[PDB]
């Protein structure tokens, strides 16, 4: 399954500091509990590193949960729970993880270099001919880590007087995909990104960014 | 074999590919007739079956002369310990004219079978001598070229024997042999030791698998010893209108400082031609080759001479 | 992991030894009076007799010789200690170790290849000297494409650069930029 989920309730009862610093540093913390949770795994079954060769740590029932009109830019870069409505839900969709590069002014190779969910991962120089020239992906030497994209916005019980329901974008990465379809009511946990690409810099008006979240744990109501 | 090294000889150049063709649709390396099997068993057969009939006890100081004459030179290499054997290209060719022609026309694959031979030879008896490295095996008296002007392209990378005086000897140039890489990330290190002239490097280290992380420690790598003979030669066939000649050597490892200026010597090695850079600082070269001579084997006897 | 090397940090380790524990007739720690010199500035070499060594621990001396080259740098690093754990010199200071009283000595002609790197003496006439000029030894090289710094790249007699911009998603190769003032020299003649 590659995702082992910890309840926040346990995670603050027996360690206090984790749990304090986990809504402060999410993406940080979650690294870091990966390369545990990866560690012990393995020591419990060492041949279990040929199957996923990372773990990927989910944690539930945060305590504070937030709706999606109450999300500011407070709430930027911490890990939140809101829930809502899926409205729409793209394929899935082969994202870059482990992106090699093909130079082709040599033929060489570029290793492997994590692909963020931040920036696009442009390489420099290509290590043998020294040339920045044209790189291409190559498709057979990487990696890719299943990515979906859906929409959530406020359930129409919550909407109260006149007020418009709120929609938010999530990111499902290669376990939370195929977790929600179209209209289910679901509980998501995660990173309220800020800082990916979209600024709005093309002058078309105010300096405003396009906010997304990173969904770290998603629980349907049925 | 016993173990011992087998210790690269840079007086045969870069090694080659070695490759093997089938003349039928027997077995011989490509461009040559020597098939090292068939060689090499013919090369133990001289080597312990060679009597030299009309011998001189005076020619030949401390040898049985009824006994084979290399099996007693082996028993005086185990005795000393300096493994090189000097074998004459003229009891060669006596033994068998067929395995002469093949050792002048093809010294750089028939030599390394002789050497091979040789070892088997002398580690099949003595098999308890201690070497620091493998026998080598340094022909010699092959059938002089009286003036090395009359030498045509046809006669390139083979065996030769010329008559000389000593001009000059150049200090000694370090030759590299295996370069000494280590990882400035992880110090994890390597050896490469070189290929055709080439020293593949590491591009990636096998430890911590970053790429062009191996820098090549040049004081931690394995050396060769190479020298600069400028010999004046003293050609015995003398055209009309022609003038001394002066011609280069080089010198492997062992042979180094063992002529100095104003000896006069016999020179057996390599007809070696070489291209000529024309630049220092460029990759281009004249269509037109230099020759130059790599040494196997020093004689310092003259018949009308003094010692 | 940063592969050790075992040889040499057991060569330092019994060298720190015969430095701190080795005496003269007199019963006293003799290479403790030298270092003590160490601590003035203009002094950072420590002059040891081969004789001395070769007495105290054979197999060192022996292991010195035959490998000088390669373990030279952490004979240098115990004698740092030695000084250090001792008195208060510069924390970037440097120390060397001079041997001396080589029981066996060769001649120019016999200094071949097989010679390289292990420890030798020999005898010659000076025919000049040049002048007294610092020399890199290690210097912190900037990537003039991403700014990184490649810090404590040796020289191996030659203007060395850094092999690759320490950058993963980086390959530059050529476009560095020294960093004199945070580079270390030592002093250096040619004769
Ligand atoms: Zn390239
Ligand atoms: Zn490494
Ligand atoms: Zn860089």
């Amino acid at each position: 399954r590659e995702s082992l989920v910890v309840n926040y309730e346990d995670l603050a009862a027996r360690e206090h500091v984790l749990a304090y610093f986990l809504p402060e540093a999410p993406a940080e913390l979650l690294q870091i509990f990966d390369e545990a949770a990866l560690e012990v795994v393995l020591a419990m079954y060492p041949k279990y590193d040929r199957i996923t060769n990372h773990i990927h740590v989910r944690i539930s029932h945060l305590p504070l949960v937030e709706e999606l009109r109450s999300l500011r830019q407070l709430h930027l870069n911490q890990l939140i729970r809101t829930s809502g409505v899926v409205t729409s839900c793209t394929g899935v969709l082969p994202q870059l993880s482990m992106v090699k590069y093909n130079c082709n002014k040599c033929n060489f190779v570029l290793g492997p270099f994590c692909q963020s969910q931040n920036q696009e991962v442009k390489p420099g120089s290509c290590p043998e001919c020294q040339s920045a020239g044209p790189f291409e992906v190559n498709m057979e030497e990487t990696i890719y880590q299943n990515y979906q994209r859906i929409r959530i916005q406020e359930s129409p019980g919550k909407v109260a007087a006149g007020r418009l329901p709120r929609s938010k974008d999530a990111i499902l990465l290669a376990d939370l995909v195929d977790s929600c379809k179209p209209g289910d009511e679901i509980e998501l946990t995660g990173i309220y990104h800020n800082n990916y690409d979209g600024s709005l810099n093309t002058a078309n008006g105010f300096p405003v960014f396009a906010t997304v979240i990173l969904a770290n744990h998603v629980a349907k109501k049925d | 074999v016993r173990g011992t090294p087998v210790r690269q000889r840079p007086d045969l150049g870069s090694a080659q590919k070695g490759l093997q063709v089938d003349l039928q649709s027997k077995l011989v390396i490509w461009g040559t007739d020597v098939n090292v099997a068939a060689c090499k068993e013919n090369f133990q057969r001289f080597l312990q079956r060679f009597i030299d009939p009309l011998a001189k006890e005076e020619e030949n100081v401390g040898i049985d002369i009824t006994e084979p004459l290399y099996m007693q030179r082996l028993g005086e290499i185990n005795v000393i310990g300096e493994p090189f054997l000097n074998v004459n290209c003229e009891h060669i060719k006596s033994f068998d004219k067929n395995l002469y022609r093949q050792l002048i026309s093809y010294p750089q694959e028939v030599i390394p079978t002789f050497d091979m031979a040789v070892n088997e030879i002398f580690f099949d008896r003595y098999p308890d001598s201690i070497l620091e490295h493998q026998i080598q095996v340094r022909p010699f008296n092959a059938l002089k070229t009286k003036n090395m002007r009359n030498l045509n392209p046809e006669d390139i990378d083979q065996l030769i024997t010329i008559s000389g005086m000593v001009i000059r000897t150049s200090q000694l140039i370090p030759e590299m042999q295996e370069a000494f890489f280590q990882c400035q990330v992880c110090a994890h290190t390597t050896r490469v030791e070189m290929d055709r002239g080439r020293i593949a490097e590491p591009s990636v280290c096998g430890r911590c698998h970053t790429t062009h992380s191996m820098a090549l420690i040049h004081n931690r790598s394995l050396f060769s010893d190479k020298q600069m003979i400028k010999l004046q030669e003293s050609p015995e066939d003398m055209p009309a209108g022609q003038t001394p000649h002066t011609v280069i050597l080089f010198a492997h490892n062992d042979l180094v400082d063992k002529v100095q200026p104003g000896d006069r010597v016999n020179v057996t090695g390599i007809y070696r031609a070489v291209p000529i850079r024309v630049n220092p600082r460029v990759s281009n070269v004249k269509s037109v080759y230099k020759t130059h001579i790599d040494v196997i084997h020093y004689r310092k006897t003259d018949a009308k001479r003094l010692h | 992991l940063e592969v050790r090397d075992e040889v040499a940090e057991k060569c330092q380790k019994l060298f720190l030894d015969f430095l701190e524990e080795f005496q003269s007739s007199d019963g006293e720690i003799k290479y403790l009076q030298l270092a003590e010199e160490l601590i003035r500035p203009e002094r950072n070499t420590l002059v040891v007799s081969f004789v001395d060594l070769e007495q105290f621990n054979q197999q060192l001396s022996t292991t010195i010789q035959e490998e000088f080259y390669r373990v030279y740098p952490y004979l240098c690093r115990a004698l740092k200690t030695f000084v250090k754990d001792r008195k208060e010199i510069p924390l970037a200071k440097d120390f060397y170790v001079a041997f001396q009283d080589l029981p066996t000595r060769h001649k120019i002609r016999e200094l071949t290849s097989s010679r390289i790197g292990l420890l030798t003496r020999i005898s010659g006439q000076v025919v000049r000297t040049h002048p007294v000029h610092p020399e890199l030894v290690s210097g912190t090289f900037l990537c003039l494409d991403c700014q990184t710094v490649i810090r404590d790249v040796e020289q191996q007699f030659k203007y060395t650069q850094p092999n690759i911009c320490r950058n993963p998603v980086c390959a530059n190769r050529r476009r560095f930029l020294l960093d004199t003032n945070k580079s270390r020299f030592v002093d250096f003649q040619k004769v």
